[PDB]
């Protein structure tokens, strides 16, 4: 239900401790949480918005030059003066033409001369700054209901969406028939801001961080400032020519928006337009689920005579789903499903649409499960007409070990300490995971920061060159933790 | 110019893609490949001078494959 | 490109009726996007079934499809005197558009 | 729960730019889209109208792709449909539709239950 | 004297009529008519597809987009033979001459 | 080489490997620029479409 | 893109001044220094490497000056 065939989505199964969970939760994928009871949820962060941004800083693109004036003045006597140089809207070069009786000075030397021309901008690109308060993400919560024509839709209202922000708190969501579910967000320390600068072309816009925003060889301007016409590096868009010992012209400097376009590598795009919508990032959910009904608890169970009226697809991650109809009466009901191996003795591979149900009529109800790694029966009902339905999960035995580990590395390659933030209270493992983890990725972030694709593979390369040649047991830890994880760091950057 | 510091080594990296993923993770092999592709002879004196200097080969290749990338 | 459901079809009030589609790999036989409207002649067409075969809120669960490869079909059971409108259909494409079927005419007597 | 409806049209000229509007209730404008087909009388309902969001994005029809325009107004929460160049089959009744948005704005795929509410319809004549 | 034009580039460019094609997993690949003209830019890619995209056999079903690219900033790039280029030189004595 | 209203003069085999889309030096109604790759983006956001 | 490979080392030369020196005849050596004092500890451990990787001092500098070089 709205999870489903949206690629990279993951289980959480555990509230153990009091009635929680930790859940960690991008823009990309979407969460599915289990228990023993507590119907299995789908959580999906949709938006990200900036609601007040404050401008920082007013970059030039295209600019253009009028009013050029020169001025010159005989050898070994001064600079050339000029009422423009006053005025900071015009742009200045000293440089030394040679002069003569031809040129009638007199003196035969190498006079002085300027160059005058005002900066006027035409194309601006301004970055703004945003609070780490008043911004609003927008998560949406969806349970398996298994309703119909309700599964992996992007659209529908079938579930709440809440708005999170930093100044809000528990934020309790009624959803109906299941409860109320609360969660403890923590979005200030979600995607880093006080660091990003929200840059804006005519129609685009990015998200790059300060301390590259700030050093560009554009002509800049302060955010602050109205009649915005002293731009402060106005020499890097010109280009003053002197090409022989004549006099000089200058030039404006073209535009550089589809220069920049490439200087925007690796940045991720927003979208400000109407409204500083993000759409990358994440957050940390702390999950509460002390307040959760089942709906389907004190139901009685079913007469029979179920119909599939929609052929069953596995998914990815190994997870079919079915569309059955009841056909008969009593309507409020559970559904007898259960998947059990051949010969009918154990009851293996569990349910992600637990306690099904039957309601209000005869609409066709949407059944999650998963199988186990072989050939699987599939029981849809009481023994008057049931419903074996064979089906084969293929691999599924060794190969979702290293499936999981890839996501798991993965993970903790996109995330940082954060993805130690995905289970619930290790204690002895988890917190001391996640500090010697956060040390090391203090250690690691300050290396490697401006190396790129490559380069991070052939440093790589060399420091288990190094430690394949070294003594000493030295060897080791210069392998394992620096080697091929910089290697694997290599090969997982540039999303 | 502005065209450099192609904001590529500076965290901030999500599972959303960038700007130029998959159009920037390789311009720069391309553009080193038609370089050799177009001037062989600097590469040739890389590999005369990286063997000269280096006195084990691991150092040899570092320093040619170094001595390559710095010229555009 | 479009869709070829016949002229009109009539029955006796109490019998199954069938409305067929037959779409193009493109609009019906690739997709679950096929949604069936009805028409009375002073009023607008209201949304009459979803995806395939699920159903709107309100409308009293007879009216069943199905689609069986390139023709996409509306059974109805239990013919009353209240279904004499123009059944209408529509499908979406892969190329973006929405497109609709010819028109048929449903009487009772 | 949910009403749309039109504004009503008497009487155009052939060439001339006929224009019906649509004023939307019990939703919130920006988060659904907005269709428009029509049907000459006693015929096939023909697709005319684009994918509209909260930017207002359009997607050509392969019949009317050089003839129509579309606009919308958030602030009015209505929806313009402005059909000119106008020939003698040009007359029919004008539908409106609803269909929900992607909830990340953009909007291509569609949703499994489109076209759920419609308004009423208003009819335009040319002579 | 005589240039004659050897390539131009372009430099600011325009895209219109974004047209897009996507198709069911197993079912191989989209294409469109588009895609063979030459005005048009297409690359290959691929989506998630399921039920709520109204597909089945919940998979990654290939995409197209094509766009109509069109130049308005041209460069061209001229190119002349050896012949025709005229030189000019000013031959002076020193004449003692005023000015 | 020659932009709107600057000219420079620079050799053949650099003027030839720009990355840039080109045309042959009859136009022509052109609409046939070669590498046309080199001067547009294609994005695609978490999977989804493009 | 089109503003790397910006046709420098191409003979060519004569007495007129060019389209850009005194601009781009220093604007490496500017990006780079802006480059290490705004990531310094690749600096540190690529002189780290740099001492690592080399016998004598002449290459030791050699490969700190390189590595230094090839990042952007
Ligand atoms: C710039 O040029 C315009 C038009 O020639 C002129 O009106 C204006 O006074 C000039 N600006 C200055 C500061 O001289
Ligand atoms: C693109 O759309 C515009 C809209 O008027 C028009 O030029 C034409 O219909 C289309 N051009 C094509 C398909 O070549």
């Amino acid at each position: 239900m709205r999870c489903i065939g949206i690629s990279n989505r993951d289980f959480v199964e555990g509230v153990s401790g009091g009635s929680w969970v930790d859940i960690v939760l991008e823009h990309g994928s979407c969460v599915t949480t289990m228990a023993k009871n507590k119907p299995t949820l789908d959580f999906e962060l949709i938006e990200t918005e900036a609601k007040q941004p404050a401008t920082l800083r007013k970059y030039c693109i295209e600019a253009k030059l009028t009013n050029t004036t020169t001025d010159s003045r005989c050898p070994t006597q001064g600079e050339p003066s000029l009422n423009e140089e006053q005025d900071k809207r015009f742009v200045c070069k000293h440089s030394m033409v040679d002069r003569g009786w031809g040129n009638g000075c007199g003196l035969f030397g190498k006079g002085g001369i300027v160059t005058c021309a005002m900066f006027t901008c035409k194309k601006n690109m301004k970055g703004k700054v945003v609070q780490p308060e008043n911004l609003e993400y927008t998560i949406v919560i969806t349970p398996h209901s298994g309703e119909e024509h309700a599964v992996g839709n992007d659209t529908g209202k079938h579930g709440k969406e809440i708005k999170i922000t930093p100044q809000s708190s528990i934020t309790e969501a009624e959803l109906t028939g299941y409860g109320t579910v609360t969660m403890e967000c923590s979005p200030r320390t979600g995607l880093d801001f006080n660091e990003m600068v929200l840059l804006q072309m005519e129609n685009k816009a990015w998200l790059v961080h300060r301390q590259w925003f700030l050093d560009l060889p554009l002509p800049w301007l302060p955010g602050a400032d109205t009649q915005g016409s002293n731009w402060i590096q106005k020499e890097t868009l010109v280009t003053f020519k002197n090409p022989h010992a004549k006099k000089q012209d200058v030039v404006v400097l073209g535009s550089q928006e589809g220069a920049m376009h490439t200087a925007l590598t690796g940045a991720t795009e927003i979208q400000m337009s109407s409204g500083n919508l993000l759409f990358t990032g994440h957050l940390k959910c702390r999950l509460r689920m002390d307040k959760l009904q089942l709906k389907g608890m004190s139901y009685s169970m079913c007469t029979g005579k179920f119909k599939v009226v929609k052929e069953i697809a596995e998914t990815q991650h190994g997870t079919i789903v079915i569309r059955v109809q009841y056909e008969g009466d009593g309507s409020p009901c559970k559904i007898p499903f259960e998947i059990m191996d051949l010969e009918k003795r154990h009851v293996l591979g569990r349910l992600i649409t637990v306690n099904p149900i039957v309601t209000e009529k005869d609409s066709p109800v949407n059944i999650e499960a998963e199988p186990p790694f072989g050939d699987s029966y599939i029981i849809i009902g009481v023994e008057p007409g049931q419903l074996k339905l064979n089906w084969f999960k293929k691999g599924s035995s060794i190969g979702q070990m290293i499936e999981t580990t890839m996501r798991g590395a993965k993970r903790m390659a996109i995330l940082g300490d954060t993805a130690w933030d995905f289970g619930s209270l290790g204690g002895v493992f988890t917190s001391i995971g996640k500090a010697l983890h956060q040390v090391f990725g203090a250690i690691y972030g300050a290396a490697f920061s401006g190396v790129s694709w490559i380069m991070k593979i052939l440093i790589g390369v060399i420091i288990t060159w190094i430690g394949m040649n070294s003594r000493s047991t030295s060897l080791s830890v210069s392998l394992v933790l620096v080697g091929v994880v910089t290697l694997y760091l290599g090969v997982m950057v540039q999303a | 110019s502005v065209a450099l510091v192609p904001h590529v080594g500076m965290g901030l990296e999500t599972r959303t893609e960038t700007w130029m993923s998959s159009e920037g993770a390789w311009k720069h092999a391309q553009r080193i490949e038609t370089w050799i592709l177009r001037h062989p002879g600097f590469t040739i004196m890389a590999a005369i001078l990286a063997y000269t200097i280096g006195t084990t080969h691991f150092q040899r290749a570092l320093i040619f494959i170094l001595l390559t990338a710095v010229a555009p | 490109s479009a869709l070829t459901q016949p002229a009109s079809v009539s029955g006796s009030p109490g019998q199954s009726i069938t409305i067929s589609c037959t779409g193009t790999s493109s609009d019906v036989g690739g997709f679950n996007y096929v949604s069936w409207f009805q028409q009375h002649p002073g009023k607008a067409p209201k949304l009459m079934l979803y995806d395939v075969t699920s159903r709107p809120s309100g409308v009293s669960s007879r009216f069943s499809g199905s689609k069986s490869g390139n023709t996409a079909s509306l059974t109805i059971s239990g013919l009353q005197a209240e279904d004499e409108a123009d059944y209408y259909c529509s499908s979406h494409t892969s190329r973006g558009t929405w497109v609709f079927g010819g028109g048929t005419k449903l009487t009772v007597l | 729960e949910v009403q749309l409806v039109e504004s009503g049209a008497e009487v155009k000229k052939p060439g001339a730019s006929v224009k019906v509007s649509c004023k939307a209730s019990g939703y919130t404008f920006t988060s659904y889209a907005m269709h428009w087909v029509r049907q000459a009388p006693g015929q096939r309902l023909e697709w005319m109208g684009w994918i509209n969001a909260g930017n207002g994005n359009t997607k050509y029809s392969q019949k009317f792709q050089d003839r129509v325009t579309i606009t919308r107004d958030t602030s009015a929460s209505t929806a313009y449909m402005e059909l000119s160049s106008l020939r003698s089959e040009d007359t029919a009744i004008y539908y409106c539709a609803r269909d929900k948005v992607d909830d990340y704005g953009d909007y291509w795929f569609p949703t499994l239950w489109y076209f759920d509410y419609w308004g009423q319809g208003t009819l335009v004549t040319v002579s």
